[PDB]
């Protein structure tokens, strides 16, 4: 399916929060991990949006490569986009 | 937990990675964040778990890979623990690190 696309629109969209994001896209690619019939398309947008949300950190010290909330945003709009899942 | 090449900040905040490591208790509190810290010690010492690659965006990283759970921990220049998660070769990012190293 597509959970990690539609929790980045969900995140894109501002109904969650970073945070709330970041952990969530965990769980479902946990999920639709090893799924067979699956996109690959659909499949790597969701391992850019899980590497992502990996450089997000909300602590104001975070390392020079980590991001914070808007950062993730335009990561993750830019990450759709390049898949064109907009 | 914050002992060794541990904290309890660090694990908290990358205990959404515990699922990966065969613990799969959704909630998240002493005890669980204990669990995540033995999984991943765990697989450091497996026998089948070697060093292999980098975390590019943190420096001098190394990244240790179990082959059988196709899992990946990455241990800081200074031997903290990074962060750490499974390894998907049917993605592009996954068979980039098998060839290369590159995480």
């Amino acid at each position: 399916k597509m959970a990690m696309i539609d929790l980045a629109k969900l995140f894109l969209a501002s109904k969650i929060t970073a945070i709330e994001f970041s952990e969530r896209i965990c769980v479902e690619r946990r999920r639709l991990y090893g799924v067979k019939d699956l996109s690959p398309n659909i499949l790597n947008c969701g391992e850019e949006l899980f590497m992502a949300a990996e450089r997000f950190e909300p602590d104001a010290d975070r390392a020079n490569y980590e991001i914070d909330d808007n950062g993730l945003k335009v990561e993750v709009r830019s990450i759709l986009e390049k898949f064109k899942l907009h | 937990l914050d002992s060794g090449r541990f904290s309890r900040k660090q694990l908290d905040k990358k205990y959404k990675h515990a699922g990966d490591f065969g613990i799969s208790d959704t909630k998240k509190n002493r005890e669980t964040l204990t669990k995540f810290r033995d999984a991943i010690e765990e697989h450091l010492s497996d026998k089948d778990t070697v060093e292999k690659g980098t975390y590019r965006r943190e420096k001098g990283s190394k990244v240790y890979f179990n082959p059988n759970t196709m899992n990946v921990v990455i241990i800081k220049s200074n031997g903290e623990f990074l962060s750490g998660w499974k390894i998907n070769p049917d993605a592009d990012n996954g068979r980039i690190y098998l060839e290369t190293g590159e995480l």
